[PDB]
């Protein structure tokens, strides 16, 4: 069993190698992806300021999107947001709507099956295989075109710094269905605009929501990846503490093993020889 | 400990002069708890780690 | 660690030496592809420990050849017996020197990489390994037309 | 008209009443800035700040005193005070005035917003500065999409918005002083 | 399994069982590293799961009671009834409750060629597995 | 190595609950109570039996894991597990009316 | 103090020390425990962090200087004032600098009536809650 | 390399040797921190990549083969081609005959100069530098 | 893993005062000056203790 212990510290030694080394690598992915996380935090503000933001809102239809990760070392980002999204697909509800789940990347549809199964519609994945482009995340808005809600329910992390990713609830409205309706403050503030678009309102806003729902899923994505790295980034560092205690604590063990064989194997030459002597 | 303690005991200060010790000392497996140096340890009043 | 996964004769590859493993007694061809083996499967031994925990996703597509070549190196060790048919199946194979040679030289340089990795557990040479591959596919292929009939009403 | 009484402070106090305490409150991208509508002030006089945005970089964050805007009915003009105005854009080029100097960005199409408190903000989708475009593969590209017409108003579209952006550039830089 | 050997083989084996128990340790094989890898839960595979699935129910078959010795041709059915599925879609925390149903349930007559042939005779390698179906299991 | 937060949900399930078990199995003793404080409490094998039932079973999955810990049965988990909540509120409002004037 | 343990000398302890050193050894295991749960720092709760630094603040008062051994009364007294309130606005690290100023700036017959009652009276608690207040605390 | 030791250490190196084996030490050293990292390929540093492709130039460099000891002008021509980098062309499953592919086409006269003189000389640094690139190395 | 300039100002300035001091613990001997060149320096207790 002295040979045991050897394999044990073996094995516990490459993994901490390992985890030492996907530090590294995680923060070697999450420094140049940083820089378009903040490139990308500018473009959801026009709609925002200009959308408003209505998360209680009784769509008759809604959409949801918790984008998750894809590799699963994260350290409790996604099953948060999970936790997040039935806090939030418990409170929106207040007239028997109807919802459309909806998650990006591998580690939303093994959760959100767990807690929402029936509902549960379309999964996307492979979102993190190369890069975040616009092209794809407009491919996945317009898949989400696809069904025609009166809203749409974004769930991402936001990255703030290499310690703090908060949860953010975003929506986005349909353009005739409830966004110029939940405009309708005693009046309207939607018509203090011009429109200087090719057609009427009506569809100046259906291509404006569309853009925003883009706009809204690439920040997401976007963002929610540098929240997966950087925490990654941490806990593959508490991995490394606890491979470098428990090596501390094996090789403390496996040097008591070893003195005692010493001493063991020693007692039984001595026994032998003074049966003799 | 008596053979080591032979010694590290002559190896101090009188009222006449001093002797200060320094010694080179071997860890014999990466393992300061085996007894040579659990033994040798006692006595050290000072080390002086020299690193690559 | 080489029985429990079911390969018999359970040799390991690497610990297990030779003084006629000299490349002036048995040729360069012979040296070469044992050599090259040995390479392989210590490649791949060195991959086992971020295989185990992270799950062959991360590996550029020049560990993961190294990976299947490897697995079908280490079946393709494996041979049936003519003194174990008692045990387990399989009539024995003799396998010629020649014909060993050939076959690990063909599935180290990509000659076998299409072929799937059970089709070399516990065959002779590397044309049983083709025709227990064409035969698994024919299997797969004939695994789903019984499932009509054997239900009831046999014919006496 | 407005049932639906939401917000960034709404969402956060009926959100107390279902979800449990333990989960603290979910954020909402309004609180990530400090620029609004409704809000007066942001002029001070002469510039007015634009926020000229794409989706992968952001070309222009300062202030400006005018900008040029290929709208969807031609190249208009914004001062600090203007109306408030959502404007479809063509394939046209961008231009801010600072003073005496100006920036060229072709943009590939998008919207530009002029807020109620006269703050804009220029949402296109590509935008490339004048300079590192070539005038050699638009003529090329342009001949072969001047040619195929097929029958499917797909690619009807597609290749109208090929004519239109490959005219409008080779215009925009052939004039060029 | 993994450390437990008979060095006589298949000699001295009920013929059976030695047709059945065969891909039994099979896919006990499959079962006893793709159980430890998911011991982390990495990544899924969806057929690897079936082999992690198939052979927890083979574990659940292979426990037994502390001094009641099943004959042999009891034995055999109860592993024809998994080997041959007739206990897959069966609850896992259910198969040593749901395999009474097949010594009670199943035909008492069964057991008498078995024990007189020593092997499924194919008039009973097809009239056994009719009649693992004509049983009634919990879950269902 | 890796922590609680790349384990699945079922295992998640089994930590939670084998951390509630494990407090469970501890009780104070009526000899242990000179040095200790916490009286000692006898335990009935039919109250012990329905008690790891229950948190077997998922009938105490709500309460929290330190509610088990140093407790007779089922019946003072939950007495614990109120008493534990209550002082999540009280933690001051000792300021006043109190008994440490100078004259009285 | 997780592996300390004296148990013959318990309920044989000072009096006033055994009133005052309960709930010391009480939010010490606390502190522990919060600290064994959150061992980095990611996560800050607010609420764990009043045990998180009262057990910082015990801790900083239990450590003491070499050849210095103090009277018990002068023990009783500043652990007191540490287990209660009276050094929560001193930071931590002058701590070693409020347990003397405790020490000197009180009434010294506070000392003498400790010492000869063993345990702190409501007439001493009354002048100790006193006393305590109006030290000028090097934290401030 | 990590635990094979020389107490006398380089003062009884062959000179010419002691000039380029004190950078083939060095980068082998970064090689043993940054090995059994290069597993995680595509996830690069680009300059820890750097010392992963030249610690994996100079680890097949020094490769014999049973019975072939080679003298020690071709060994110090064969580390400086490696350690200088003439060799980084060619990839690492190669370079066992990029060495051959150096000895052969580099002339035989600066061999002796090289054992002669028992130095890397400045003129003959120039010299074997400049014969060191047009050498028809195996490259693609 | 980050940078050198991702750190803070009053962090840096220890690393630049652990830098000069990490310099300063190093010493010329008077018999290493045979085979340096440059001589040796005995330093005394007290000047050690003011000049960190």
């Amino acid at each position: 069993s002295n040979q045991a212990v050897k394999q044990r510290i073996r094995a516990i030694k490459n993994i901490g190698k390992i985890t030492k080394a996907m530090k590294m690598v995680a923060a070697s992915k999450m420094k140049n992806a940083q820089i378009a996380v903040e490139q990308s935090r500018g473009l959801v503000d026009p709609f925002v300021r200009l959308f408003g933001d209505f998360p209680a809102v009784n769509s008759n239809k809604s959409v949801v999107v918790a984008v998750t990760s894809d590799k699963g070392l994260c350290g409790g980002l996604n099953s948060n947001i999970t936790k997040y999204t039935r806090a939030t697909l418990a409170t929106t509800e207040s007239e028997g709507k109807d919802v459309v789940v909806v998650s990006i990347g591998d580690k939303g549809r093994s959760q959100l099956t767990r807690i929402e199964s029936q509902r549960y519609q379309l999964a996307i994945a492979d979102t993190y295989k190369v890069r975040v482009t616009f092209g794809q995340a407009s491919l996945i808005v317009e898949e989400l075109i696809k069904h025609n809600p009166q809203s749409y329910q974004i769930l991402f992390n936001k990255f703030r710094s290499a310690i703090s990713f908060k949860p953010t609830v975003a929506t986005i409205l349909s353009p005739d269905l409830l966004e110029k309706q939940l405009e309708d403050v005693t009046g309207n503030s939607l018509d203090a605009y011009d429109i200087e678009a090719s057609h009427e309102r009506s569809d100046v806003l259906r291509d404006l929501t569309e853009f925003h729902l883009g706009v809204t899923l690439y920040n997401a994505m976007l963002e929610n990846n540098c929240s997966e790295h950087a925490s990654r980034m941490s806990a593959m560092e508490n991995s490394t503490k606890s491979a470098g205690e428990m090596l501390g604590k094996l090789t403390l063990d496996y040097n008591r093993k070893r003195q005692a064989t010493i001493t063991t194997e020693l007692i039984e030459i001595i026994a032998g020889a003074s049966a003799l002597m | 400990a008596t053979d080591l303690g032979g010694l590290q005991e002559r190896i101090t200060t009188t009222t006449k002069g001093s002797i200060t010790s320094v010694q080179a000392v071997y860890v014999p497996a990466d393992d300061l708890t085996d007894p040579a140096p659990a033994t040798t340890f006692a006595h050290l009043d000072a080390t002086t780690v020299l690193s690559r | 660690s080489i029985a429990e996964l079911g390969i018999y004769p359970a040799v390991d590859p690497l610990d297990s030496t030779s003084r006629m493993l000299n490349p002036n007694v048995i040729g360069a061809e012979h040296y070469n592809v044992a050599r090259g083996v040995q390479k392989v499967l210590q490649d791949y031994k060195n991959l086992q420990d971020i295989i185990a925990i992270l799950g062959m996703d991360e590996l550029s597509e020049e560990d993961k050849l190294t990976v299947a070549r490897a697995r079908k190196i280490q079946r393709f060790l494996s041979q049936p017996f003519q003194v174990a048919e008692v045990f387990t199946g399989t009539p024995g194979k003799y396998v010629d020197l020649a014909d060993t040679i050939s076959g690990f030289q063909g599935v180290l340089t990509g000659k076998y990489d299409d072929l799937p990795e059970m089709a070399f557990y516990m065959v002779g040479d590397i044309k049983e390994v083709k025709e227990k591959a064409d035969k698994m596919a024919k299997d797969i292929a004939s695994r789903k037309e019984a499932d009509n009939k054997k239900v009831s009403e046999e014919l006496k | 008209e407005a049932a639906a009484p939401a917000g960034p402070k709404e969402f956060t106090e009926v959100w107390n009443k279902k979800a449990p305490s333990t989960l603290i409150v979910p954020e909402f991208p309004s609180n990530y800035t400090a620029v609004k509508a409704v809000g007066e002030g942001q002029v001070h006089g002469d510039a007015f700040p634009v926020n000229f945005y794409t989706p992968h970089s952001i070309l222009s964050q300062a202030q400006k005193d005018t900008v040029v805007l290929p709208g969807v009915d031609g190249y208009f003009g914004v001062k600090a005070s203007h109306v408030p105005t959502i404007a479809q854009l063509k394939p046209g080029v961008v231009e801010l005035h600072s003073g005496a100097e100006s920036e060229k960005f072709f943009v590939s199409g998008g919207f530009a917003f002029v807020h109620p408190n006269g703050v804009t903000d220029i949402c296109v989708l590509e935008a490339a500065t004048l300079d590192q475009v070539d005038p050699a593969a638009v003529k090329s590209a342009l001949a072969a999409a001047s040619a195929a017409q097929p029958t499917d108003e797909f690619e009807q579209a597609a290749n109208r918005a090929a004519i239109e952006l490959y005219s409008a550039l080779e215009s925009a830089v052939e004039a060029k002083a | 399994v993994g450390l437990s050997v008979s060095r006589v083989g298949s000699a001295a084996q009920f013929p059976g069982m030695k047709q059945v128990a065969g891909t039994l340790k099979l896919e006990l094989a499959q079962y006893r590293e793709v159980a430890a890898f998911a011991q982390f839960g990495s990544d899924l595979d969806a057929a690897t799961q079936y082999v992690l699935e198939r052979g927890a129910r083979l574990t659940e078959m292979l426990k037994q009671k502390q001094f009641a010795p099943i004959p042999i041709e009891r034995q055999t059915v109860a592993v024809y009834a998994a080997t041959k599925g007739f206990l897959d879609k069966v609850r896992v925390q259910d198969i040593v409750a749901a395999e009474e149903a097949v010594i009670s349930q199943v035909n008492p007559a069964v057991f008498k060629i078995l024990k007189a042939n020593g092997k499924i005779t194919p008039a009973l390698d097809a009239h056994l597995k009719a009649e693992l179906r004509k049983v009634k299991l919990p879950g269902a």
